[PDB]
């Protein structure tokens, strides 16, 4: 019924939504931010309960 | 039947029109010798300094 | 032990949809690949397509009846209905030739005369219609439903005197599908398609836009609220797993039209963009549209609106700026046989409509999709 949609805002600037065309343009540091800080955030949310 | 060729699925946004997304670009020979145009063996580079 | 659809299931499906048919007495590789995986190809085209596969013993077809016809589907060879004409007359004559039974081409060109339904009388002193036999012969020796006792078609052209001698092939028989009631009670083509769809009243959605996809270059979007483009809306992410796990395409889906592209097309196949020339100018045109979005922005239905006038205006304009790159074949002609050459081969890839009223052009999304230009060191060297 739902669906999720992950946000990226680079400091100062407007807020966006991170497509995978808009991802490519990332470099490999912003890659793996990207890729990883979602999920590591899970595995903490979940643990908040 | 016919089709379009295409290297990848390069889109995925069912909202915007075609002309408004980014295109897929392709590099047109030039129908002129002046460039290039090919029928019998073509050359290659020889790249020993490489 | 059961089937599976794989690698040789996706070549057979491939090989049956770019041929009209499969022959046994010279496709036998193709013919033994597609009849392996038989079944499964008759339960997939059923279920998603409703295409009826015929397998014979001499031949493999699958009757591709498009959803709505488009000009490119017909026989490419003929360039005239009387062509047309010629070679339904030609059948009907082969229907009266017992399979390997030889005859002259002077008794052909006889029957074709006297049956030829026009009001204007089929006549061989000409030129034109003597032209027209001969293409229509070629794309029935094209079919096999005819072979060639050694001679030379050719030379009818400049020779009216010429004969050769025929053999009716055994395929002439099963050439043509079979029709609902009897045939002739019928007045339009038109009927024929709503008589064809009453057979799959059962998800006709589905089987409407698989075969939209894998048939047209293009599915345009008819208007806001078009059935088949909410259809493939709401199944976009399925429909593209099974394509993709069925055939060598992948789908694209854009706000106003959606289509099938293919990354590596084989021989045997025909794809855009391609070798002719015309092809250039398309890609060039559609770069030069994507170049001035507000001079150019496409109403709600994607369509692209122009006048001839305008369009032989850019045409002129393209014809300054890449013309020097050009064919010699367009560089040498005027700016409206340009404009209606570019318009005939854009009419074949549906990426274009002429208004039948306005004469108004309708560049359609599709057009969009691709755009091409010189490498920059030749438009530099255009430059000097």
């Amino acid at each position: 019924w739902f669906t999720f949609v992950l946000s990226f805002k680079r400091v100062n600037e407007p807020k966006r939504e991170l497509t995978n065309n808009a991802f490519f343009k990332f470099s490999g540091g912003e890659k793996a931010m990207a890729m990883y800080i979602p999920l590591f955030t899970a595995a903490y949310s979940r643990y908040k309960e | 039947i016919q089709h379009l060729q295409l290297e990848e699925a390069t889109t995925e946004n069912l909202h915007v029109d075609t002309w408004d997304e980014a295109p897929t670009e392709l590099t047109i020979k030039p129908r002129t010798v002046r460039y290039r145009e090919k029928t019998k063996p073509g050359s290659f580079n020889s790249n020993e300094q490489k | 032990q059961t089937q599976l659809f794989d690698e040789k299931a996706i070549q057979g499906m491939d090989i049956l949809f770019h041929h009209y048919w499969i022959l046994r007495a010279e496709q036998p590789e193709w013919y033994q690949l597609i009849r392996e995986r038989e079944k499964v190809l008759r339960r997939y085209l059923d279920e998603k397509f409703g295409l009826r596969l015929i397998v014979h013993q001499h031949f493999i077809k699958l009757e591709k009846i498009p959803v709505e016809p488009e000009g490119w589907m017909g026989i490419q060879d003929f360039q005239e209905p009387m062509d047309y004409a010629i070679f339904c007359c030609a059948l009907a004559f082969l229907e009266g030739k017992a399979v390997d039974e030889q005859f002259l081409l002077s008794e052909l060109c006889q029957e074709i005369q006297a049956d030829y339904p026009g009001d204007f009388p089929l006549d061989w002193t000409l030129y034109t219609h003597r032209k027209s036999l001969i293409r229509a012969v070629k794309v029935l020796m094209e079919f096999q439903l005819i072979r060639t006792i050694d001679g030379d078609i050719g030379r009818f052209d400049q020779n009216e005197e010429q004969e050769v001698l025929y053999e009716a092939s055994t395929y002439s028989r099963y050439f043509m599908r079979t029709y609902p009631d009897d045939f002739s009670s019928y007045q339009h083509w038109s009927e024929l398609l709503k008589e064809d769809w009453k057979l799959n009243q059962e998800d006709e959605r589905r089987k409407r836009v698989y075969r939209k996809l894998f048939f047209s270059p293009g599915l345009h979007r008819l208007d806001q609220q078009d059935p088949d483009f909410l259809y493939i809306r709401n199944y976009r992410n399925r429909l593209a797993e099974d394509i993709e796990k069925h055939s060598e395409y992948k789908l694209h889906v854009y706000k106003n039209t959606a289509f099938l592209s293919i990354a590596e097309p084989r021989q045997y196949q025909q794809v855009f963009p391609n070798s002719k020339a015309s092809t250039d100018i398309i890609l060039q045109l559609s770069k030069y549209i994507h170049g001035e979005p507000e001079r150019f922005k496409a109403n709600e239905n994607g369509e692209i609106l122009m006048t001839e006038g305008e369009f032989e205006q850019v045409v002129d304009d393209l014809r300054q700026q890449f013309g020097t790159g050009w064919a010699k074949y367009f560089r040498d002609m005027s700016t409206k046989g340009i404009r209606t050459e570019l318009l005939r081969a854009m009419k074949d890839w549906m990426m274009a409509e002429v208004d039948s009223e306005t004469s108004l052009i309708r560049i359609k999304s599709l057009t969009g999709v691709m755009t091409g230009e010189y490498p920059s060191d030749f438009q530099t060297g255009g430059t000097e």
